[PDB]
RNA sequence: AUAGGUUUGGUCCUAGCCUUUCUAUUAGCUCUUAGUAAGAUUACACAUGCAAGCAUCCCCGUUCCAGUGAGUUCACCCUCUAAA
């Protein structure tokens, strides 16, 4: 299907059941569908815990980066899970939602001390 | 062969037309000073574009 | 059962039992030989039993049949320069020929092991594809979270129901 | 999802763009941070262009 | 540049009543899925003999032109690797005919 | 000093533990297939038995006392904005199908401030989940229980024992040294080495004795052979080792 | 045919394939069975015959190979013709199943029980 | 008697077969030719037993359990490592399924004889120079605390840049406060 | 296809039809709880509801997503060659 500039863009996939979110990065164009036709498949994203916990992340550098310098592009999530796995630097929206978060703690603990 | 010449030609025409007797930016690009509107669309225009 | 003669040379399983693999040179295989005459077994018997091997190991490769042409038979090849292997099998074996063509343009065991090598890193065994080309489609199937919410209700955790 | 030529639901005409308040040094400080990380990125980018060139040269 | 598929061919002349041109097929064998065996297979191809020094039923070489400049012709004679009847054997360097040697080796 | 791969050292292990082309190569409860007869010369019968050897040869290889590992105590970066925030721990690791699994680099980004490379156990675990390797069960079998582990000990059955402590755990996990350390001590009562003469033995078994200097059930055993020279050779490599 | 499968546990065998080509007479189905049963070469009779052992490279074991039957006097020092590309008439039948190109409604499908 | 381990070697166990398998003495009526692909789907019926009953489903004591090893041993090929299809064992799904079950279970624990083979390692090497397993040197920013990249943290602006921004922002600004509080309970 | 019924006063040979197994549905009745996939069959016409605006005024999604199986060798491989 020929799409108006479908550049690479390495976006995330949805392949759960409901009530059982479960989604899948990878290196598909920037139109087509989520689960839709795709280039290469990258570490599947385990967002549900289990026993003690078990979020497992992989990724194929050797051939991800490879098709980000062919002219492939990223999205938000795509940079959101870099920067918790470590590749690119921290996501500024990270640490925006932790200075609120603290924030939000802080007044918890002023509003705890009010009450009495 | 059957080539697909009537859309070739009804993509012609829209070019040139679309080249040729576009609209002046004074029709498009015109701005209400009631309302803030755009004539050719018919939409109003972002808030930190007001006082300007 | 089969209406032929000899049908071990069409089973598939005979064809695969070979080992020469043309390089990517030889672009033509052309033979020709005398079948009257007996002083050609080792021809004969290549023309007869190999060419089945040699054209599933490759079908691109062109590969032309004739008969009476000449009075010493030889196997004339073409390569993608423009230069030609000569090599002749009269009063010859079949195993003879076909172990000279293994070592000269056959393809070696490091080409092979390369191929071998690039194709399993293709068989990328971690992602969780559709079974056909990979295996485990969803986490679901595999230890990592609830064993399909099919097989087994989900916990109080459900979304939804809250 | 509308493809212009639709019935188009008139159920959003009615609504102002209009942008939530900001602060003054937590929007300096979130725009440098970031011109920083993307200055960081298109780095990273470009080394990953150099590494390619190599690799396509080799 | 180099659109065509089959580069080098060598196929069986037939048409040759064409200027600068001759009609040229590959008796090649494909497989069957059911019978797994193989049989007699051709196909016409166009050529380009811009000499038609070839004749009908012979063996001769096509050159792949990079792009073809027609709508069927993709091929251009190059030589007659071997000229039925007046064939020329790769070793001994002489004529020959049906099975015998027209002119005797050792020479 | 040592020297676990000297030549007379490996030359009287495999003598302890004899080719034997009919133990080391026995059937077993599988899927059965119709066998395949011919009739041959003596010369190609003598080539097909001295292939067997040298495969039954090439069968005995390992393993090695690789000890105990130790635990990665390296920090890849560290954030302190957060410190305390987002517990659970996020996991991340690369995949490089040109790369063993001893060279990965399994991040795991842990609410405090840090970021270690995570544990054995756990790398060995997500090599599992996205290596699926023959063997190696996700969850511990229930074999190394106790009870269970007595049962197995009780079926004299020890060779299957090993093959499925080499199958689980990894060759220098702890656990897995545990269990080969108290096999072979299981094995020391009541002296018999006749069980562990198709399977690994010459590495687990007679170089831990070695070293640990419990060479009596050896030397018993020895003894109840015949040969005295290779008693003599055993001496000296156990003064030779100390 | 449940005819021959009492006919095997009758003579003892356990389990064996048979394909019931042709049609299906039982008086003649039984008579050929019978002759062929009793026309059978077996394994000391034909090692004594040619002389040479039996070689076998079992799947079940390992490339060890042992021998079933041995000749009764002589040993023929020299090795069988090893021609390749023999003259075995095998069926189509056989071909099918190795290659899996056997399909139908009824190819394999779970039988009865006993 | 009460997971049965005791009455396996028994003597009307060993009367009624002793050496003959017990899922051969049930026949499958049905059509012509053979029965379905699936037999019954549960030995009862929620209550008591019906229709003809199953190999194991008539006796109270005939119970199932890992200890069980010869009644499992016997219930199924232990000579053949490959399992039969529903309809040669013509048995309750439900009990065919629970055998199955108890059979894993006993060779999870290892009541159940079978040969068990071994793997390879899972790498050719045994040694640990890379840096991933022999050491890693930190960064300056590593060991003085702070991360890399300081302006992650927070860093109050000059008053010049925050006046700008509020005349930007003229009629639409927020409470601002200092650094971000550490602290939560 | 490991199998059965079937031409006759009877047997042998050839061979027709049907039964035996798995998928798509519902005519009938009947259906304790809970969980999971999917719920067009009409390329006939549609009441309506809703589905796509952020945004310093500009690009931009509207040329995608979501459906159809009428028509229907326009898909896989190579080269050339702008949009990223
Ligand atoms: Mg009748
Ligand atoms: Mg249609
Ligand atoms: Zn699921
Ligand atoms: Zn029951």
């Amino acid at each position: 299907k020929a799409y108006r500039g479908g550049h690479l863009t390495i976006r995330l996939a949805l392949g759960g059941c409901t009530n059982r979110p479960f989604y899948r990065i990878v290196a598909a164009h920037n139109k087509c569908p989520r689960d839709g036709r795709f280039v290469e498949q990258l570490g599947s994203y385990d967002p549900l815990p289990n026993s003690h916990g078990e979020k497992l992340v992989a990724l194929n550098l050797d051939r991800i980066r490879h098709w980000i310098g062919c002219g492939a592009h990223l999205s938000k999530p795509m940079e959101k899970l870099l920067g918790l796995a470590g590749f690119f630097p921290l996501h500024p929206m990270m640490i925006t939602n932790a200075e609120r978060l603290r924030r939000k703690r802080a007044r918890e603990v002023l509003l705890a001390s009010q009450k009495t | 062969v059957r080539p697909r010449l009537i859309a070739e030609l009804a993509r012609r025409v829209r070019a040139l037309r679309e080249q040729l007797n576009r609209p002046r930016d004074s029709q498009l690009y015109a701005v209400d000073y009631e309302t803030l509107t755009r004539p050719f669309s018919g939409r109003r225009l972002p808030v930190r574009a007001w006082a300007d | 059962p089969m209406k032929g003669r000899f049908p071990i040379r069409r089973t598939l399983q005979y064809l695969s039992q070979g080992n020469v693999v043309f390089k990517d040179s030889v672009k033509v295989m052309t033979v020709n030989y005398n079948t009257h005459g007996e002083l050609g077994e080792g021809a004969r018997k290549f023309v007869f039993f190999n060419i089945p091997q040699i054209q599933y190991k490759n079908p691109w490769v062109q590969i032309m049949m004739f008969k009476n042409m000449t009075p010493s038979p030889f196997l004339r090849f073409y390569l993608d320069s423009g230069e030609q292997v000569l090599v002749d099998v009269e009063t010859k074996s079949n195993k003879e020929i076909m172990e000279h063509i293994r070592k000269i343009l056959g393809k070696n065991e490091e080409t092979l092991r390369e191929e071998e090598e690039e194709k399993k890193q293709l068989s990328h065994p971690a992602n969780f594809g559709p079974r056909k080309y990979c295996l485990r489609e969803c986490i679901c199937e595999v230890e990592g979270q609830v064993p399909c919410p099919s097989l087994v209700p989900l916990p109080k955790e459900m979304r939804g129901k809250y | 999802r509308k493809t212009r030529h639709d019935p188009l639901a008139k159920s959003k005409i009615e609504r102002v763009n209009m942008p939530p308040a900001v602060d003054p040094a937590e929007f300096f400080v979130l725009m440098e941070r970031y011109q920083h990380y993307r200055q960081t990125v298109r780095a990273l980018r470009m080394e990953f262009v150099s590494e390619v060139q190599r690799k396509v040269h080799e | 540049r180099s659109s065509v598929h089959a580069r080098w061919i060598v196929g069986k002349v037939i048409g040759t009543k064409m200027q600068k041109t001759a009609k040229v097929r590959v008796t090649r064998l494909v497989l069957d899925p059911y019978l797994l065996k193989y049989f007699n297979k051709r196909k016409t191809y166009f050529a380009h003999d811009a000499l038609q020094q070839c004749t009908v039923g012979d063996i001769v070489l096509l050159r792949a032109l990079p792009v073809p400049r027609a709508k069927h012709v993709k091929h251009e004679l190059a030589e007659i690797v071997f000229k039925v009847g007046k064939v020329i054997d790769p070793v001994t360097g002489k004529p020959c005919a049906g099975t015998t040697y027209l002119e005797s080796p050792l020479s | 000093k040592p020297t676990f791969m000297d030549e007379e050292v490996q030359s009287i292990l495999t003598k302890m533990t004899g080719l034997n082309l009919q133990k080391t190569f026995k059937p077993a409860i599988q899927e059965l297939k119709p066998p395949t007869y011919k009739l041959m010369t003596q010369a190609q019968l003598e080539e097909a038995t001295r292939q067997a050897v040298e495969a039954a040869k090439v069968r005995l290889k390992m393993p090695p006392v690789l000890e105990e590992r130790v635990p990665i105590n390296d920090v890849l970066a560290e954030d302190k904005i957060l410190e305390g925030t987002e517990t659970t721990k996020y996991v991340f690791t690369d995949i490089s199908y040109s790369i063993p699994h001893r060279e990965r680099f399994i991040v795991v980004r842990e609410p405090s401030g840090t970021l270690r490379k995570a544990s054995w156990e756990e790398r060995d675990r997500m090599i599992q989940v996205y290596f699926p390797k023959e063997g190696r069960k996700i969850l511990t079998p229930i074999i190394f229980k106790e009870e269970n582990l007595r049962t197995m000990y009780s079926q004299d059955r020890h060779v299957d024992v090993l093959n499925l402590c080499f199958a689980q755990f990894e060759p220098d996990s702890t656990e897995y040294i545990k269990v080969h350390h108290k096999t072979y001590e299981d094995i020391d009562k009541r002296g018999k080495y006749d069980l562990l003469r198709s399977t690994r033995y010459f590495g687990g078994m007679v170089w831990y004795f070695v070293n640990n200097k419990k060479i009596d059930g050896l030397l018993i055993d020895q003894i109840q052979r015949d040969l005295i020279d290779d008693a003599t050779n055993l001496v000296q490599l156990y003064h030779v080792l100390h | 045919h449940r005819a021959i499968i009492t006919i095997c546990r009758l003579i003892g065998i356990k389990d064996m394939y048979a394909k019931v080509s042709g049609s299906i007479n039982m008086l003649s189905l039984t008579q050929g069975l019978f002759r062929g049963l009793s026309r059978q070469e077996t394994h000391q009779q034909l090692a004594d015959k040619k002389g040479l052992h039996v070689v076998e490279i079992r799947e079940e074991c390992g490339p060890l190979p042992i021998v079933v039957a041995s000749p009764r006097g002589p040993l023929r020092k020299d090795p069988e013709p090893e021609d390749e590309v023999p003259d075995v008439k095998l069926d189509w039948e056989d071909v099918k199943t190795a290659q899996g190109m056997k399909r139908s409604v009824w190819s394999n499908l779970k039988r009865a029980a006993t | 008697k009460d997971e049965p381990w005791k009455y396996l070697e028994s003597e009307e166990y060993q009367e009624r077969y002793g050496s003959r398998p017990v899922w051969a003495d049930y026949r499958r009526n049905h059509k012509g030719g053979v029965p379905p692909q699936r037999t019954r789907k549960t030995c009862i019926r929620r209550n008591k037993v019906v229709g003809n009953p199953c190999p194991i489903c008539r006796d109270h004591k005939l119970h199932v359990d890992f200890r069980n090893v010869k009644l499992l041993e016997q219930f199924v090929c232990a000579h053949t490592g490959i399992i039969f299809y529903a309809p040669y064992t013509g048995v309750c799904v439900k009990q065919h399924k629970r055998l199955t079950q108890a059979i894993q279970k006993a060779r999870d624990h290892g009541l159940l004889i079978y040969h068990i083979p071994q793997v390879e390692p899972r790498d050719l090497d045994f040694s640990t120079s890379h840096g991933a397993v022999s050491a890693t040197p930190p960064a300056p920013t590593l060991v003085s605390g702070d991360p890399w990249y300081p302006w992650y943290n927070w860093k109050q602006p000059p008053e010049r840049e925050l006046s700008r921004l509020r005349r930007l922002y003229q009629g639409h600004l927020q409470e601002e406060s200092g650094p971000p509080p550490e602290s939560m309970p």
